[PDB]
């Protein structure tokens, strides 16, 4: 049991969605039709995979996820694409008109016409399972169904399900592909609407995702198909706890009761390695210890911050691959030592480590290679503030000569909402400064 | 789908209204009889927003054309495509105008304007989720600049929530010598102002400037300017007729490209004007004040908003690069206070005949200029009373007039305001 | 007979319970099976301590597997001895307590704890002449430490006047990373001050240092950990089930090694230390393992006894050995060390042998002293505790679940009270 | 004639009396089975035996004794040992749970459930006799029931048979094997309690048994199976005047007139000599003189303490073997020159001396050797105060902490019960003091 239901909304949600469930389906040998050949437990059983997958009585494994749009131009990729066959048909729910860019429409002019019928497909996932332990909720900050509909989802999710776990993975906005001059009043709107709703939240910033796909991966202009691929192996990882068995491994929840100190600081910071190209990955073997030493290093981070003009408030490694605990141990060590790990005095410990011997893999056709080891690190520090700060600012920087708010007000918001917003952000910048500042 | 009804009202209207169904029928690889005979998918991919699929594989432009003294009409349908449109949708009337904006909007106009409204009615039951209208028509005449807006304020109220988007042809003396252009103009962008969503102004003077200056064509022809008209229309709907993650429709436009709601006139721009160019040239010349088809130097003010599209196999690489080049070399001329203003699309499908184009689209406040040489001529004949009667003559009255003239200024005054402003 | 029904809790609680049980199962002569195959009847005299009887001349463990989460037992079952448990013993849960004290104490423990008390309550009406109850759990997990908490107080409601004993694992930062097991285990400590009559301090900072500096093992497991735990429970548990004179009672040993009712923590302590596995080429002389039993490198617990000083103290040797050079060697051992016993309480350290050894041991010694020093472990909890409590941070966990801070103060009070009173004594 | 009923109180007197009864019977040549051949009056008889045993119509003599233990495992090797058929079943009186060395459980907790059942079961063997005498008590000092329990029955035994002497067997607590850290707790709430109940009473100190054990019997680490076998000899050797003929002893009254002149100080001295190992190759057979010299070593005393400081108001001398009375008095001038015996001022310095013939039995395949002549001193000296003070400071040691104290109040009894037992004693401290304070 302990299924956990996949939401993905949006074209970022849906379009990361199609990475991450094709990456699973290649995890647990998996066909595009659904059939596993190497599950014996035929119609049902209890097995790790299960917590994702839900099995007919075909043999088919079927995704425990809803893809929700309000355009229909995305999903229609995966009614076509090479995984049609691996979804039930009322799970790709779709639209005709979309949000435009604009929360509101997200939220309210648009949102409401499609939401009653989202929570009954949802309904009838939750029902499936013998024993639901929460959402994945993958969206973007800027679109306006990415925006204003999943924050709508999940008010909606806290009335029906109540305290049951929500998980976010969401896009953070970059110049360099954004879509929108709204992205930031969309992201504000969001961050603050879902911040009480949500348990913890995984932030991906695109520039980040766009620098290191460039950098580490010698591609001259990144499409989303780039990052799409890397943004999954982050999501793999954490979900890996819960897809996969072992005597090394730890559930996210373990270390969720250390990455959320308080329930506003619920955003870690995200880091990957090895990300590397097969040509120089050829004539290289990243060891544990090279791979540990890159989790620290402020240019491999999904969040664009300096962790090191911060404070740490959790460290959580998780490995995968050939890794044996002596080398890990030997790592954390040779880091803090030589490296600037400043914890805060409130957090006895610091650390949690964990391995999933499964190996890593990788899509064919994909521009990372193929490595025997990795390891995600997920971290609490008082330094992603630096991103809410900047995206504060533009904020206030358009706001303030109260530009495209028209459009907003225009569908039925106020004002008010928008400052309320600006409030809970600039609540959090300090939240956050405080859980840093040391004791008497 | 996303269907747009399109409109031509007036000859302006009709006339580059045909040249722009031409252009892009042919880029979408649609004969005169509605058969497709094209190489690639992407042509057929969104060709239901202007066209609707009739059986026997035959598309059918979604447009609807609208004039008070027919011929034009006839023209139109005796050019090529002609047989191409629905002989339902021709709607014509008789009195005509007499370049009389009045006789436009007030009299003439609205006892054929019921008529139209039963084709757009039908049209629009027939989209299975309409965008919105997308009207050509010039301000110096009759029936495009009168019956135009009048057909649009109707429209508005059976429509209030779809995107009202209009091409508008600037009137020049340079052009036309009617000498009570002003006037029409004058009231049109009144109107304009409160019920378009978003509208390109196609100054006549500029493509005069670009078809003698640039092009070298002394005493240029209609057919010379409405080149230049069908080449931008062209320009600024790429991303409306291809596959794309960019202002892929009329309201993510409106959002991306008005941050308040008068201020919705945009500067269209393109290159080359017509040996080729390359990606860096092709930057350059699309925010130089001579590629703009509107009479306005942007180093004369600020870019509130710009979408760039650029057509063509080219390294997109490089286009970033240039994009940004420019825009810091440039950076004094664009408002601080909207960050990341300025977004690019790029379509693989070059247009006929070129192997890459650049189309500018600019919320600059310099389009002060456009309005303050209308203004200027209107209250240079406004003055006298001049002509005040072809207009009191239908009934209309002393006021009108004026509340166009002060509207107008505080357009200007809000384009002004908006360019001084700063972030601290 | 004098019967003890066992308990276990949690994930540790099962997984030293189990060991406990497959230890003592093979030194009576018990098979995998529940057959008596023993060459002594030395082995059978008291059997019943332990194991009830059944027709098929079976023994069946007094013991209960309690968990909230569906495994462990699982691995409980499909282990060497998982058939000799008795099926309708087999009380657990499916949704966990997520290492939260809260869950295992308040909500999810309470769904579960009243099918616990009847399998206690029919374990309990079947005993002729009850003891009381022993229960093995950790105190910085969930179930264990808060559920484990809760079934002890709800049973001493229905008995208040058996012995109420427990094997509590002391969390380490060494040995686990879990951030909120100093909030369990202050919890815990602080039901445990208050609700039991004696309980053994196993802890595993003292587990791994036995490990890791003394049998050179670089990569422990709770494999090793147990090992050693094992060995202890059996070592301190012997009064109780072999024939014997001294601390042959849960009530006795309390009488014996309790002389304030809030000081009911003890050390345990056995030698010679060994890693499984290994073979024991040459044995230990009475000397050698008088002396090192009361090293601090053979305690479980990670507190220096030359710290402190002992108010009481049980030796428990087991093998065949001179009884007059025992005496001799314990004689100089307090007359060698005779500052580190308080002098109030007259000839408070009383000596055990049983002929019976342990498994794979020629010779072995467990020490049970009840030290002031075990102050050393409570200061270290304590410390790691107010280090988080002082921002309130994580106890969202808590409250979450129906938990005031108020309850929070309460326990670290009365484990700094608990700190202090041992003071009290060591300068008298 | 007048009988003695017998009561055995915890592991202690439950295992010394176990030990007594079976050296009683190869004393009297009664078999395991209660036959006694010797015995001519079938059914029936007042000889001097049968103050210990009454009789049977099918010959079975059976001791005039009753066990009580609140746990069964002491009482069962009784009831399964090899003298099993002498007693029937309802002398044998055992309970569920013990006095878990608490005085306090064993006296109120424990001790009321039952009280009223052991004095049934006495009062049944009462019935039977024609001129009780009253009772002799065998308990420890240390334990929960043979402290707490003891007293209550004391005192119950003081109610209902109110005109009756009462003589007492006390283990006294040594660290060698005792096995409770509590032991001087009970030692002085028993004795502050039996103290007023008990006519006479003989202290046998562990510490001293453990000791003569190894130094005289080559014991490495003696048992209580071994210092049970010495323990019977003395009990024995007390005894003998009331199960044969004779003269001096021959009712309980006597012990008190002879050895108590003061009610609470009624603690008598017992020496016993010769200690000779049975493993031993032949020994230089000790001669009155000898023996009677030994009386005065403490080496050879029940209780470690020096009499030579301190004054004797009573002392016996119990022979058994070849004496004869020449011999006794030729040996005693020779000691009272030797020797520093100096009685109190209020008391004549003099010797009550009794012979019997019978020499010492022993048990076959016990650790005493057999010999010709032995004999046992019971001397009524001050010096025995050495043992309350040893015990009284230990007890202070601990109730100045309250170290243990909640176990006791836990089962009912008050505080201040402490502090009373511990002023009785100090009374008791200065009782001696004063009867014996020349120097
Ligand atoms: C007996 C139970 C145990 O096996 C004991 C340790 C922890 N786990 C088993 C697995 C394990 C261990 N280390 C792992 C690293 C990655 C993945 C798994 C592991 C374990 C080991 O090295 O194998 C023998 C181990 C773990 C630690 C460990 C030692 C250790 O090996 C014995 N340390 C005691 C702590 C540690 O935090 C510390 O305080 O330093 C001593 C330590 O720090 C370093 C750099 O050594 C370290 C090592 C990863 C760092 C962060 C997290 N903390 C928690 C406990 C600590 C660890 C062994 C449970
Ligand atoms: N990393 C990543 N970002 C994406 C992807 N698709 C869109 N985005 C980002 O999402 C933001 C815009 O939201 P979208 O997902 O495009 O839009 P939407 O959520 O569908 O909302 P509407 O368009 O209003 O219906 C921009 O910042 C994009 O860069 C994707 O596949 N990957
Ligand atoms: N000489 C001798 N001493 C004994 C014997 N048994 C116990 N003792 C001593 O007596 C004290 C303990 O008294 P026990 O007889 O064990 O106590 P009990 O009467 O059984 O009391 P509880 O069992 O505690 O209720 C200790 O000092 C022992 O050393 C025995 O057989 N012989
Ligand atoms: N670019 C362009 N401008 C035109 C064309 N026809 C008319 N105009 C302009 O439009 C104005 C006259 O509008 P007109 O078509 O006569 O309006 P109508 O009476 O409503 O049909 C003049 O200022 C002309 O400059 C044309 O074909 N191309
Ligand atoms: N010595 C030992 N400690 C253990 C074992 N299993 C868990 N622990 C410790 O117990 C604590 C975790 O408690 P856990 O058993 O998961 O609690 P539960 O949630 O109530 O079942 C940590 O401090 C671990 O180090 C074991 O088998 N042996
Ligand atoms: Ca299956
Ligand atoms: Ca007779
Ligand atoms: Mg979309
Ligand atoms: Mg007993």
């Amino acid at each position: 049991m302990r299924e956990c239901i996949s939401i993905h909304v949006g074209q970022a949600g849906v379009q990361i969605g199609n990475a991450c469930w094709e990456l699973y389906c290649l995890e647990h040998g998996i066909q595009p039709d659904g059939q596993m050949p190497s599950d014996k437990t035929i119609g049902g059983g209890d097995d790790s995979f299960n917590t994702f997958f839900s099995e007919t009585g075909a043999g088919k494994h079927v995704p425990r996820a809803v893809f929700v749009d309000l355009e229909p131009t995305v999903i229609d990729e995966v009614r076509t694409g090479t995984y049609r066959q691996l979804f039930h048909p009322e799970q790709l729910i779709t639209g005709k008109e979309d949000a435009a860019n604009n929360y509101a429409r997200g939220h309210y002019t648009i949102g409401k016409e499609i939401i009653d019928l989202v929570l009954d497909r949802i309904r009838k996932l939750a029902d499936q399972c013998t024993g639901l332990q929460g959402f994945l909720v993958f969206h973007s900050f800027g679109g306006g169904t990415g925006s204003g509909f999943t924050s709508l989802l999940m008010e909606r999710l806290s009335v029906d399900y109540g305290k049951k776990s929500k998980l976010e993975f969401s896009i953070y906005p970059a110049p360099q592909v954004s879509t929108a001059v709204v992205e930031p009043y969309n992201s504000i709107l969001t961050t603050h609407t879902t911040l009480e709703h949500s348990d913890c939240a995984f932030m991906v910033d695109n520039e980040a995702i766009y620098d290191i796909c460039r950098r580490n991966l010698d591609i001259e202009r990144p499409t989303y198909t780039n990052l799409n691929r890397l943004i999954s192996q982050i999501v793999s990882s954490i979900t890996a706890s819960l897809r996969f068995d072992g005597a090394l491994n730890v559930d996210l929840t373990e270390f969720q009761t250390n990455l959320v100190p308080y329930p506003r600081i619920h955003f870690p910071l995200a880091t990957y390695a090895p990300v590397i190209s097969a040509e120089k990955a050829y004539h290289e073997q990243l060891s544990v210890a090279e791979i540990t030493n890159a989790c620290f290093e402020p240019a491999n981070q999904m969040v664009k911050c300096d962790p090191r003009h911060g404070k740490y408030m959790a460290c959580c490694l998780l490995y995968r691959g050939d890794v044996v605990p002596k080398d890990v141990n030997a790592a954390i060590a040779t880091i803090k030592t030589k490296r600037s790990i400043q914890f805060v005095d409130w957090c006895p410990t610091g650390f949690k480590v964990g391995i999933n011997y499964q190996p890593p893999t990788v899509v064919p056709g994909g521009d990372l290679a193929k490595v025997q080891r990795a390891v995600c690190m997920l971290s609490n520090t008082t330094a992603i503030a630096e991103a809410w700060a900047r995206l504060d600012h533009k904020f206030d920087l358009m706001y303030a000569k109260r530009a495209f708010v028209h459009w907003y007000v225009g569908e039925g918001m106020e004002e008010g909402e928008f400052s309320e917003a600006r409030e809970d952000m600039a609540a959090l910048e300090k939240d956050y400064e405080e859980v840093g500042v040391d004791s008497v | 789908m996303r269907e747009i009804v399109h409109i031509q009202a007036g000859q302006c209207g009709n006339q580059i209204g045909a040249k722009f169904w031409e252009v892009i029928s042919d880029e979408h690889g649609i004969d005169p009889t509605g058969s497709y005979h094209g190489d690639s998918d992407l042509q057929l991919e969104r060709i239901n927003v202007y066209y609707n699929e009739a059986t026997g594989n035959k598309y059918v432009p979604r447009a609807i054309l609208v004039d008070l003294e027919p011929g034009t009409m006839d023209s139109v349908r005796s050019g090529p495509f002609g047989q191409i449109f629905r002989p339902d949708n021709f709607v014509f009337g008789q009195s005509g105008a007499g370049n009389n904006w009045a006789k436009g909007h007030y009299t003439e106009g609205a006892e054929l304007v019921d008529s139209v409204l039963d084709v757009v009615r039908k049209e629009s039951e027939s989209c299975d989720c309409l965008q919105g209208f997308q009207l050509t028509h010039s301000l110096g005449g009759g029936t495009g600049s009168g019956m135009g807006t009048l057909l649009i304020s109707k429209i508005r109220e059976e429509y209030p929530d779809r995107i009202m988007n209009t091409f508008s042809v600037m009137p020049s003396p340079k052009v036309s010598d009617t000498v009570v252009e002003p006037y029409n103009a004058t009231l049109s962008v009144h109107q304009l102002v409160e019920n378009t969503d978003e509208t390109y102004c196609i100054d006549n003077e500029a493509l005069y400037d670009i078809c003698f200056r640039t092009l070298k064509l002394t005493t240029p022809t209609y057919g010379d300017l409405n080149h230049l008209v069908s080449a931008t229309m062209s320009g600024v709907t790429t991303c409306l007729r291809f596959p794309g993650q960019l202002n892929a429709d009329l309201r993510k436009l409106a959002v991306n490209m008005v941050p308040f709601p008068r201020l919705h006139f945009f500067m269209p721009g393109f290159a080359p004007l017509t040996r080729a160019l390359t990606v860096p040239e092709l930057t350059q010349q699309m925010f130089d004040s001579k590629n703009m088809m509107a009479a306005c130097d942007p180093r004369h003010g600020r870019y509130l908003t710009v979408a760039a599209i650029f057509r063509g196999r080219m390294s997109m690489k490089e286009v970033d690069e240039q994009m940004l080049n420019v825009q810091n070399k440039n950076s004094s001329y664009f408002v601080e206070w909207i960050p990341n203003n300025v977004k690019t699309a790029v379509c693989d499908i070059p247009p006929r005949g070129l192997k890459m184009s650049a189309t500018f689209i600019g919320n600059s406040t310099a389009i002060q200029e456009l309005f303050k040489r209308i203004s200027e001529q209107f209250t240079a004949m406004f003055r006298r009373k001049a002509f005040l009667h072809w207009y009191t003559g239908e009934g209309m009255d002393e006021m009108e007039f004026t509340e166009a003239e002060s509207n107008m200024n505080d357009l200007v005054s809000e384009y002004q305001q908006y360019q001084d402003a700063t972030a601290d």
